[PDB]
């Protein structure tokens, strides 16, 4: 049974490989298809609250 | 070589283990590994809004996955995406949308 984050055992892997672990997996779990689609939500605002504001204007 | 911080809320038994066990062991500010026992208003915070969680370099780990490597047979099994710690304001739909039956799906 392949996919990544449930056979996340091999040594190396850690808090900064694991990220990208799942997002290069072909085949990914329905647990692990929620929470990276709740966090990439939960990052997309933190960008968004940076362009946006309400003060910040966009000038050359 | 494994690198580890602990926020603030985390049982001083985990810290213990991490200490005991694993690959060379170390607890830097910025570290390899990310352990947590909340997403609420600890110092997990400081992770989850980082430039390094927005741009894919942070996951944060739930600390009882050294709980769970304690109670395994050393360190086998155990991986560590069952631990993933999302921030706390996601939590509350994530069990929802994991929990849900087929011929709901609200969303
Ligand atoms: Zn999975």
């Amino acid at each position: 049974y392949r996919c990544s984050g449930c056979i996340a055992v091999e040594k190396s892997l850690n808090s900064r490989n694991f990220s990208k672990l799942l997002h290069s997996c072909p085949y990914q779990c329905d647990r692990h298809k929620v929470i990276v689609e709740a966090e990439d939500r939960y990052k997309s605002e933190l960008r968004k609250s940076l362009i946006c504001n309400k003060k910040i204007l966009l000038t050359p | 070589g494994q690198r580890g911080w602990f926020c603030g809320s985390v049982s001083q038994d985990l810290r213990q283990f991490w200490v005991a066990e694993g690959g060379t062991i170390s607890d830097p500010r910025a570290a390899d590994f990310l352990f947590s026992c909340d997403a609420s208003h600890p110092d997990t915070l400081r992770i989850y809004q980082s430039l390094d969680y927005i741009e894919d370099n942070a996951t944060v780990f739930h600390a009882y996955y050294l709980s769970a490597v304690a109670n395994a047979k050393i360190k086998n099994s155990v991986a560590l995406g069952h631990f993933i710690l999302p921030p706390a304001c996601l939590q509350k739909e994530i069990r929802r949308k994991i929990g849900s039956f087929i011929w709901e799906q609200d969303q």
